């Protein structure tokens, strides 16, 4: 809970009256997308190798 | 009398959303915090001033 996260940040079981900065937050990615151009055709690696 | 209160998510600055980097930044120990403490000190002193 947020109180235990202060006790952590302050390294103490007792916390004095105050506002304490604790571990910052970020909205996580909901999904992944991949967007490469829809080229269908495999490369001419044949006549080079 | 004051300047703009600036805070930095140090970890987002150095390792910008990479778990790999963040695991490498732990090898430097407390510096990610020591910077946030100093910047929070500056930010509180603007309200004091």
């Amino acid at each position: 809970d947020p109180l235990s996260e202060t006790k952590c940040t302050l390294k103490s079981f007792t916390v004095e009256k105050g506002i304490y900065q604790t571990s910052n937050f970020r909205v996580q990615p909901t999904e992944s997308i991949v967007r490469f151009p829809n080229i269908t055709n495999l490369c001419p690696f044949g006549e080079v190798f | 009398v004051s300047m703009t209160k600036t805070s930095v998510d140090c970890t987002m600055y150095i390792c910008g959303d990479s778990t790999e980097c963040s695991n490498l930044l732990l090898q430097y120990g407390s510096f990610c915090t020591q910077l946030n403490r100093a910047l929070t000190g500056i930010a509180v002193e603007q309200d004091k001033n």
